[PDB]
């Protein structure tokens, strides 16, 4: 099977110090990450919620977001 | 106002089932449910803090749970327990 | 999946003998057998820190474990216990 979970990940450039896993950064920059020159699908989802007299405060979490992404919301009352 | 107030507590009880009766040390036995509810200030955090809305603690009489947070709170016991 | 979805548990329960009924104070007893299921990613681990593929908590409730481990876990309770 495959795997999941978060990684950090060490680039180096004649620093032969980087594959002991021990790098501090240093220098200028030479690499960026590539999904900045792109972008992907949408994803929408539609609520209702109530606020009850004991109940005027709620929250909700969102799933992770990656770098360059966007996020959107907006709520409208039903009535009056 | 000028003077401190006492703290308003509401109170409820109810009864489920009476389960035993026992005539000659003269107890009897009741099954039901209670319920408290009051309004402190002092208690009142904000949710920038922690992310949620309810703050709950479980399986805790009050004593303890005043105990832990150091301040003052309702505590009661039953009469003729 | 925008937003957030609840976690799913499978339940099962046997009962392997009744071993007794109070007709004056309306209770029974039963002995039988208990188990759940659910997945969550948060729990997972890697084998190569501790060179095993099963980590087990033995002799504890649900509610010890998810305290000692600081996660939410699907604590459960008889309702007439």
């Amino acid at each position: 099977t495959y795997t999941t979970g978060s990684f950090q990940l060490i680039l180096g450039l004649n620093a032969p110090q980087v594959i002991s896993g021990e790098g501090e950064p240093e220098g200028e920059v030479f690499a960026s990450l590539a999904s900045l020159e792109i972008k992907p699908e949408a994803h929408v989802q539609e609520l209702e919620i109530r606020l009850d007299k004991d109940t005027r405060y709620l929250t909700q979490h969102t799933r992770n977001l990656q770098p360059g992404d966007t996020f959107h919301a907006l709520v409208e009352p039903i009535g009056e | 106002s000028v003077f401190l107030e006492s703290d308003l507590v509401t109170v409820g009880l109810a009864v489920d089932q009476i389960v035993g009766v026992d005539q000659r040390s003269e107890n009897f036995s009741v099954v039901g449910t209670l319920k408290l509810s009051w309004h402190d200030p002092k208690l009142g955090f904000s949710p920038d803090q922690c992310g949620c809305t309810v703050k709950s603690f479980e399986d805790a009489s009050i004593r303890a749970v005043a105990g832990e947070i150091n301040l003052p709170l309702p505590s009661f016991s039953f009469y003729n327990q």
